[PDB]
């Protein structure tokens, strides 16, 4: 998805 | 009974999210 | 002869007193005291603020907003219901 | 007249006043000669501009038998009726100043004693100013209404000063 | 011509925007071969500003509403 | 049957026209608040007098130029929920903005 | 020098004749003060309202003053090309870009040198 | 009609708010033809409006 979101 | 109840965590949340909407239309912008 | 009437001076005493109550050693013990308590619920949490920074927006409510909201936009047609969304 | 404090009056409701009017209406077929008289009083707000707090319609204080006032508040023209118009208008709260307008107006009517019959018909000549000029006639709200003014509110604010 | 079918037929209310005057001068231009009829239409609409009155209506030429009435 | 479903909350009870001129007639409803952008629904609040006492009822119409002259011929006390004090709440938050 | 006397300068009013209920009493001038009070504070009470709410919130932020007090977050570094993924490539940075570079950096930081 | 002043035609005309056009147009024999007006205003003008 995205990769700042984890 | 839950009439500042139901309200209290509910507008929490509201504040919070509003907040953190605000900082990211920023950032989308 | 009293020029103490009006007081400006006391006014002022407020914002002098204000300014002292911090810069000293107990507002710094005080904000020593609460890092500490800012790194232990930070430790303790840990999930809500992920679920609050990153899910409980673009994950949950969003989606939930944009689809009930396309619902209630567009007309009742199996394209615009359906298919287009 | 000094405009009240509208926040503490009672209200009462435009079809409350409308059916009053109607009761205080002899030209209507809801005539109530054995009613109380009632003082209206319609004030149009001048700090809509200035002021803060400003409202857009009018506002009638109606004072009843005992001193006992109350107050409808007629923000927006409802159906819009001629003076003339009678009949009630379907779903109540589309009652605003305009049949309380026409009310106002069918009320004042001046009422005749029967003398139509020799004054329609007549015998000849100017029959308006030798038979039915000396007729005479009832007023009928007189007795039944005030209506004693129509009034605006004071505007403590100037429209042009540091306050506004 | 008239565009009235496209809401039940798409959810898209084409009538809103459909010009049927201009379909139809356009059609009757087509058949008469005579592009006069759907270009002057089609002209006066873009170009409306100019077809304003500017002859006529010289400085200030307001009359009333009572002596209009 | 009262006696028989589990309490649950208090939701409206959708009438009809019908309904709520018998129950206006027989003296039977206490007060009457006019609502939708249409203003076709009301709210029937009805009075302890009633078989059922208080009960918030909500009533759809056809535009009938007669529901006055029985209300107000009964009755009926005609109400909207916006009072002088919501009227300066907003008046306050037009300044705020 | 005329006189005039007062029978012909004053009014002969007997609150008799009036009629009734033309006559206020206390309770009702008292009502009429009040109401006048009100009305000529109101619309001032009202902004002073407003912008005493304005006035807290900015109170609220004065109070919050810098950045004391507030722990780093990993979620919201300082830098949006830190929270968003932004870097210049191939396409679009040139040798010059630098000496330009140079020169915004330095207006930014507030000397007048380039 | 072919009997009007320059024959058969198609005209537009915008109309002022008259209470006795419909009559006067029914008693004169026109063939009065209105179209769908679909109720849901809100709805229906409103991907039109989008585009």
């Amino acid at each position: 998805l995205n990769r700042w979101s984890v | 009974n839950y009439q500042k109840m139901v309200a209290f965590p509910i507008l929490l949340s509201l504040s919070h999210l509003l907040h953190r909407r605000i900082l990211y239309l920023f950032d989308t912008l | 002869r009293a020029l103490l009437l009006l007081p400006f001076s006391a006014v002022g005493g407020a914002v002098a007193a204000w300014q002292g109550l911090f810069n000293s050693q107990r507002y710094e013990n005080f904000l020593m005291s609460e890092g500490e308590r800012i790194w232990a619920w930070r430790n303790r949490s840990e999930n809500e603020r992920w679920f609050w920074e990153v899910f409980a927006w673009d994950r949950l409510i969003f989606p939930i907003l944009v689809i009930v909201a396309w619902e209630y936009l567009v007309p009742n047609h199996l394209v615009w219901a359906v298919l287009a969304p | 007249e000094v405009e009240p404090d509208w926040r503490s009056l009672p209200a009462m409701s435009p079809a409350e006043l409308y059916a009053g009017l109607r009761a205080r209406n002899w030209t209507s077929a809801h005539y109530d000669p054995a009613a109380e008289p009632w003082r209206l009083q319609v004030f149009s707000c001048d700090y809509k501009h200035t002021g803060v707090t400003g409202w857009p319609g009018y506002r009638v204080v109606v004072t009843s038998r005992g001193g006992r006032r109350r107050w409808v508040d007629l923000a927006e023209e409802g159906e819009l009726v001629q003076l003339t118009e009678q009949a009630p208008p379907a779903s109540p709260a589309d009652i605003g100043y305009s049949h309380v307008f026409a009310q106002l107006y069918q009320a004042y009517e001046p009422r005749y004693s029967p003398e139509a019959l020799a004054a329609l018909y007549g015998s000849s000549s100017s029959k308006g100013k030798a038979a039915a000029a000396a007729a005479a006639q009832h007023d009928t709200p007189a007795l039944r209404h005030l209506d004693v003014s129509y009034h605006g509110t004071g505007s403590a604010v100037a429209p042009g000063s540091g306050t506004a | 011509t008239y565009m009235d079918w496209t809401y039940r037929s798409t959810g898209v209310d084409l009538s809103a925007v459909w010009d049927p005057e201009l379909w139809i001068r356009f059609r009757e231009a087509v058949a008469q071969n005579e592009p006069a009829i759907f270009w002057n239409k089609l002209l006066d609409r873009v170009q409306y500003k100019e077809n304003l009155p500017q002859a006529g209506l010289v400085g200030d030429m307001r009359i009333s509403y009572a002596k209009f009435l | 049957s009262v006696k028989t479903a589990w309490r649950t909350q208090e939701v409206l009870r959708e009438l009809s026209y019908t309904q709520l001129w018998a129950l206006v007639g027989e003296g039977h409803v206490a007060r009457v608040r006019f609502y939708g952008p249409e203003k076709n629904k009301v709210m029937a609040t009805t009075r302890a007098s009633a078989p059922g006492g208080e009960r918030l009822c909500k009533v759809v119409l056809p535009p009938d130029p007669e529901l006055l002259d029985h209300l107000v011929s009964n009755g009926v006390v005609v109400d909207t929920g916006v009072t002088e004090d919501d009227r300066l709440r907003a008046s306050l938050l037009v300044q705020m903005l | 020098r005329e006189a005039i006397p007062a029978e012909l300068l004053l009014v002969k009013e007997d609150p008799s004749k009036l009629p009734a209920g033309v006559l206020q009493t206390r309770e009702q001038l008292k009502q009429a003060q009040r109401d006048i009070n009100w009305a000529g504070k109101r619309e001032q009470v009202f902004a002073a309202v407003a912008a005493g709410w304005h006035l807290a919130s900015f109170a609220l932020n004065l109070a919050f003053w810098g950045v004391e007090g507030m722990p780093p977050d990993r979620y919201w570094p300082t830098s949006p090309r830190i929270r968003l993924q932004i870097r210049p490539g191939r396409y679009g940075n040139m040798d010059g870009g630098q000496r330009v570079y140079m020169d915004y950096l330095a207006r930014s930081e507030g000397v007048p040198l380039n």
